[PDB]
């Protein structure tokens, strides 16, 4: 459950090396895992809270000037000056006006004059950082079997919500009737904060790269504002325009709200209002099997009368989720279920719920199978074979190997490195695979960072060419280098 | 300012849409276009300096597309 | 007067072809003209009003959303829709959420859902255009002679302020005691409005190129707002973010004040508050001499006792403006004035005030001469030669021909075409000179417009090279083409 | 937006200072610098593709300076 119909998705058929499942989950993802035993699970993490952060900086965006005065001194003898410049709480500028003889000055030619204004900020925004210690992720995993709760009941109670903070390590998940799934989250290498800068803003926020955050112009504060206003800058905003010669005064240069927004156009949205719970994250971890047994395996494979309640959908090649409704032969028991091939028995349909089990002689359960490519039959129920539902999919073998090639490739070129953490267990392949993409990734493909996607692909091309019409062997490597990797990141990227 | 050097490819790309779906991404080019369209005068110039500076066909093509995008 | 010590400046020694003086003036400029007769004049135009314009457009910059609703319809059967979309006064968007089986919908897979919001604007700015008819320039010209009014009295009354609107053509200027200077302004080819777009903004404004003004993004209105709010766009602002899949809602995207400003960074400042009087202009015209006689030429060249009241300044090679103070020999009369060469008479000092004339046996007048390069003597007053003031300048012949070369060149590469209008009368030179720079200017140098100055010079270089290492004669033309013209505009331009 | 395609060289240059004295003019380059300084990674890349694409020394120099300013 919690995943049936969620687009982003993925399965993992395999327990390997005794409970060693390797998974990565990112909010709108829910990873589901099957095994040659154990009621497969649907994993989805949600609320990823942060607590007790600190205000590191405080750019303001609605500056306002007041008290503004201006002194002048006359040709040569005196780069003009006055009291006001004393209170750094102001702003000033030494400039040259043509103070001439008639002006009522000295011996005309040209002279000095400064302008000054007390600078009050009106609505800053404030950054914020969070020590990874205090990055409480919430993980909600769950069984199947179905019920009135059904699919994506979301707002209810199933699998519970085992919350985990790296301020601990491995967490037990008491799963009703089944046992205790054990997870080893690595919340310390996921999002990668204290590299990240939480940033509120007039009531809305953005997780944003530390650097950039310590560069965007504007008049800034420190961390310990508390009645300060000694804004390092102000020069970013407020400007004193000096037309042609004389006069020369100051001006606000307006707010910056929307401007700010438009500038911030790469960071993900988030929160701040309600104990800032920054979604979008993506942590990995070892899902540790064992001590995770399926429910039935005891009571008979009961036979009887049963209708159905709904046809069948399928988002994601194979999601045959069928509603049934047993009756007659009572007492909570199993269910005879097969995904056979048109009449002539030779069954071949992947089961995902690993046997249901009725429980209330009412409880319209629902199974979840992955029928073959062509046409398939879901024969559910023995004795007079009470029911056989003919269906047909489109599991077109090859269409499969491809959409996977990509969708997978995607999960790769989004997460990077940890992409390999999706393949439970190493052994040269996935193990060394990471080991290499790890650095070859963090390098080239990831050492020419910060360039807008457009430019990115542009380099893809210029390079595919500097490659393509190459000169002896080396080209192939050059091409690939271009193709995919970059050329692709680009045709993809831009989250 | 909060107009330029806009936190883009810093590197936190995440499976879930960011702040400007793709509107921003597409928009950018959308505006050079509006511009180039505006003053063919420069398109003209550019491509020319092109035709002469370089020579290696692809060369030309290259510095050309650039000059174009170079001038916002 | 009105110019002594104003940096921007320029003289014109010559009446030519009977009163035909050709001048160009731009606010902080004041053009001064001498003749082999006529009390030379200081011309300075100021207040250049505009009246009865019209609001052409009305971009808003503080959008705000309300009432926002959202409908969804389900996989396939229905690109979702609701009443609200009816009132174009709103905003909407048809998008795809993964409405799944459990979601409490249909047969999961993917579906449609639109978002909609009533869009109220909060503080637009409004453009504005002015038919050249109603572009009242104010021209203030004046004599010399000096007085208590002295230099740059500005705020007083001297020469009067002959206001001229192309809603007329030539204007007489009744100048006390002197006569009537006649001007033929060409207010119809100066600034060149209805090409220009007057633009107010939260209380401050900018004259701005029509095109650009009809392109800058934002939600716009028309001209006849008056309760309208059917803002063509809104799509410029307000954005409905759709995280990963579900939800999908709208947001303001903040104000735009400062943003606006920063964007508008090439237009000149102006006004709007106080009957929008847009300075910065620069009109030309024929200053028509004759009927403009000097005052004295009658009463004797009187002799007597006279002290002085101030030394001497000089901004702009030669601005010897000296304060004197006659006495004794009474009755308002002339003044013996010479700019002789150290002892040995051989006089050679340019006079700019063309004889003063005392008038109140108190009135500390002030002359204005242009002493030679080296050292010079200002012998003022006969009989016991009562007074000779030794001074010395720095009119270093060549330093002169150069600063002129440039300063002039500047006035050229700012105004363009009309630069030639500074040379009173044609005759192949100035006449055909314009005739050529006219088109050769409006073309190349002016047909690759709109590029930031930086890029400008960049092309200067790339071209000087594509030139420099040229191939037979043609290069010289190529170089020049580069040098100055562009290379220079750039090293200059950016007003 | 009121962030880009900023009424610059439209063509109304006037003897009297405009809206951003020169702060804006200088600032622009001032920020590419901040940027290039930031990710030498790209300076690196650029100059390289340079060294190879072109050949005519000046060529190289040219597409190089560009690529640099090309990526804001
Ligand atoms: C989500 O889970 C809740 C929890 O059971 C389901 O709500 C029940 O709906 C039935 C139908 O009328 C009520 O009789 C129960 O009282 C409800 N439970 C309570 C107390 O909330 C709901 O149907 C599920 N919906 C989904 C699939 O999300
Ligand atoms: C500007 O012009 C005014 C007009 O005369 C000058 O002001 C006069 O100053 C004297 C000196 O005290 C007063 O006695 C007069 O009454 C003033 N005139 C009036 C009535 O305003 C002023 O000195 C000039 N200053 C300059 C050079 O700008
Ligand atoms: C700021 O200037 C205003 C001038 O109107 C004055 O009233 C106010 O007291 C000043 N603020 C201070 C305390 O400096
Ligand atoms: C807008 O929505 C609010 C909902 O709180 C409602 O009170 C208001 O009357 C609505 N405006 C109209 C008249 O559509």
């Amino acid at each position: 459950m919690r995943c049936i119909g969620i687009s982003n998705r993925d399965f993992v058929e395999g327990v390997s090396g005794g409970s060693w499942v390797d998974i990565v989950l990112e909010h709108g993802s829910c990873v589901t895992t099957m095994a040659k035993n154990k009621p497969t699970l649907d994993f989805e993490l949600i609320e990823t809270e942060a607590k007790q952060p600190a205000t590191l900086r405080k750019y303001c965006i609605e500056a306002k000037l007041t008290n503004t005065t201006t002194d002048s001194r006359c040709p040569t003898q005196g780069e003009p000056s006055l009291n006001e410049e004393q209170d750094k709480r102001f702003v000033c500028k030494h400039s040259m006006v043509d103070r001439g003889w008639g002006n009522g000055c000295g011996l005309f030619g040209k002279g000095g004059i400064v302008t000054c204004a007390m600078f009050t900020c009106k609505k800053n925004m404030k950054g914020k950082v969070v020590q990874p210690e205090n990055l409480e992720y919430t993980i909600v995993i769950t069984p199947h079997s179905g019920e009135e709760h059904a699919v994506g009941n979301d707002t209810g109670k199933h699998g519970k919500e085992i919350k985990i903070t790296p301020q601990s390590s491995i967490t037990e998940a008491e799963l009703t009737g089944y046992g205790t799934v054990t997870m080893e989250c690595s919340p310390r290498t996921g999002l990668d904060f204290n590299e990240m800068v939480l940033l509120q803003m007039e009531n809305k926020a953005w997780l944003v790269h530390r650097q950039w955050f310590l560069d965007l112009p504007l008049p800034w504060l420190p961390g310990a504002d508390t009645q300060g206003s000694n804004w390092i800058q102000k020069e970013t905003l407020v400007t004193f325009k000096n037309p042609h010669a004389k006069k020369q005064d100051v001006v606000v240069l307006g707010s910056q709200e929307g401007a700010m927004h438009t500038a911030l156009t790469g960071a993900t949205e988030i929160q701040m209002s309600s104990g800032n719970l920054l979604f979008t994250g993506h942590l990995k971890c070892r899902l540790r099997m064992d001590k995770l047994q399926l429910k039935g395996m005891s009571y008979s494979m009961c036979t009887g009368k049963f209708k159905v309640v709904k046809e069948i959908a399928e988002t994601q090649h194979g999601t045959i989720v069928i509603r049934v409704q047993y009756e007659g032969d009572g007492s909570p028991c199993k269910i005879p279920f097969e995904i056979m091939d048109l009449e002539k028995r030779h069954v071949l349909g992947r089961l995902i719920t690993v046997n249901p089990i009725v429980t209330e002689k009412d409880s319209p359960v629902n199974i979840e199978a992955e029928p073959p490519f062509g046409d398939s039959y879901i024969i559910i129920g023995v004795e007079p074979g009470q029911l056989k539902l003919n269906w047909f999919k489109k599991g077109s073998s090859i269409g499969q190997m491809i959409e996977t090639t990509m969708r997978g490739a995607k999960r790769m070129a989004i997460l990077g490195d940890t992409a390999w953490d999706f393949g439970s267990l190493g052994g040269v392949f996935t193990s060394i695979g990471k080991a290499l993409h790890q650095v070859f990734g963090a390098i080239y493909g990831a050492a020419f960072s910060g360039v807008s996607w457009i430019m990115k692909i542009l380099i893809g091309v210029i390079i595919t060419w500097i490659g393509m019409n190459s000169r002896s062997t080396s080209l192939s490597v050059s091409l690939v280098l271009v193709g995919v990797v970059t050329l692709y990141l680009g045709v993809m990227v831009q989250a | 300012s909060v107009a330029l050097v806009p936190h883009v490819g810093m590197g936190l790309e995440t499976a879930t849409e960011t702040w400007m779906s793709s509107e921003g991404a597409w928009k950018h080019a959308q505006r050079i276009e509006t511009w180039i369209l505006r003053h063919p005068g420069f398109t003209i110039m550019a491509a020319i300096l092109a035709y002469t500076i370089g020579t290696t066909h692809f060369q030309r093509a290259l510095i050309f597309i650039l000059l174009t995008a170079v001038a916002p």
